[PDB]
């Protein structure tokens, strides 16, 4: 039988969750039943079919009424509560829910699903404190059933991390620097305004703006060898999707492009497939939108120097990209569910 | 100070949002 999901924050990654469970549901272990937002059923079903970056969804029927939204006469129970606390998790017998408000990332926080009755909680953001985290790909197999609090990562963690597990099991990765160009999201604001990170506060549509990130680091909580070797910082641009990291590399073992290049491909084609896709074809950020892999691996940006210091560059879309991820972990868990 | 305690109470909220791209 199926592991029960609530969708706890119908935002860009829950909905877009929503979505690639709906193409991949014959499939599936698991089985979509409540979700919990702010908004009410008609709200969410209305911006569930009527995407800007998706496009309408077609593959079937999307309704409402005051209690659930229908997907393909697949019936899903909303609820509106901000407080966790209070959620009908036990009554809706919810095994697992996936936690994409950005709210609830602390272990106290998303613990607050497992008091209301939920045996497991993924959080589709970098934990804070003591959260195991998990890149599919990269350490996705480390994952303990036991665990009751896990965490995906970053969309920008999901594709620089097995890039960098690749570079490193070929060359030796000593130190590297980060930057990922990022589209804006829904932390900035559209105008000028009030704002806690004065960078965030500007109109996201008419700037470039950095932001620290912890996406570098994390890479070290997924590739613990390279824990403390690793940083770097965000820049939103006006784009509303897909992103692109940059990443520069000190490593141990002298190389060139041209064999920085092949290292990836081969992984693309093997350990790594599905994860990384290796492209030599000259593209831009539009052409990456709806994308599955996690990394997309820019061959003809590669680079490098004196032997040691390797550039490479790949591109990922942040909402999809990462949602099929998040899908994928939670296929795992319900797959190895004691 | 009455911003710090709002953005704790209200984390969600459009002054307060922090996402780690
Ligand atoms: N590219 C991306 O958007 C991306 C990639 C990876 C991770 N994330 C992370 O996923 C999280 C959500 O990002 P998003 O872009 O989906 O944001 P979003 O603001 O579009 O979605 C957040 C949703 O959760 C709802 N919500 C907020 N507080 C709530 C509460 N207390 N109870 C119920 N519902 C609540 C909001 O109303 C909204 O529908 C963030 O942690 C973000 O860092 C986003």
């Amino acid at each position: 039988s199926m592991v029960r999901v609530a969708i706890n924050g119908f935002g860009r990654i829950g909905r877009n969750f929503m979505r690639c469970w709906l193409q991949r549901k014959a499939n599936s272990k698991l089985e979509i039943v409540g979700i919990n937002d702010t908004s009410d059923p008609r709200t969410n079903a209305h911006l569930l079919k009527y995407d800007s970056m998706l496009g309408i969804f077609q593959d079937a029927e999307i309704t409402a009424d005051d209690d659930c939204i229908y997907a393909g006469g697949h019936a899903v129970k909303c609820v509106s509560d901000r407080n966790p606390e209070n959620l009908p998790w036990s009554a809706w017998g919810i095994d697992l829910v996936i936690e994409a408000t950005g709210v609830f990332t602390s272990r106290e926080g998303a613990s607050k699903h497992l008091s209301a009755g939920a045996k497991k909680v993924l959080i589709t953001a970098p934990g804070k404190g003591n959260i195991p985290t998990y890149v599919v790909g990269v350490n996705h197999h480390t994952y303990d059933p036991s665990e009751d609090i896990v965490s995906n990562a970053s969309c920008t963690t999901n594709c620089l991390a097995p890039i960098v597990k690749v570079l490193h099991e070929a060359f030796g990765i000593q130190q590297g620097m980060m930057t990922t160009t990022h589209s804006y999201t829904g932390d900035q604001r559209l105008l000028d305004a009030s704002h806690r990170d004065l960078r965030r506060a500007r109109a996201a549509a008419m700037n470039i703006v950095p932001t620290s990130t912890g996406a570098a680091k994390a890479v070290g909580l997924v590739i613990p060898e390279l824990q403390g070797k690793l940083n770097g910082i965000a820049l939103r641009v006006p784009t509303p999707n897909v992103s692109v990291v940059d990443f520069v590399a000190q490593v141990e073992k002298p190389t060139i492009a041209e064999q920085v290049n092949q290292v990836i491909k081969e992984a693309s084609e093997t350990t790594m497939k599905g994860i990384i896709h290796y492209s030599e074809l000259e593209l831009v950020s539009s052409d990456y939108r709806g994308h599955n892999a996690s990394s997309i691996l820019d061959a003809s940006l590669t680079m490098v120097l004196g032997g040691n210091l390797v550039k490479v560059v790949a591109w990922y879309d942040n909402e999809w990209g990462y949602s099929q991820r998040v899908l994928d972990l939670a296929e795992h868990m319900a797959a190895h569910w004691a | 100070t009455s911003f710090q305690q709002y953005c704790d109470d209200n984390p969600d909220a459009a002054e307060c949002r922090i996402y780690d791209d």
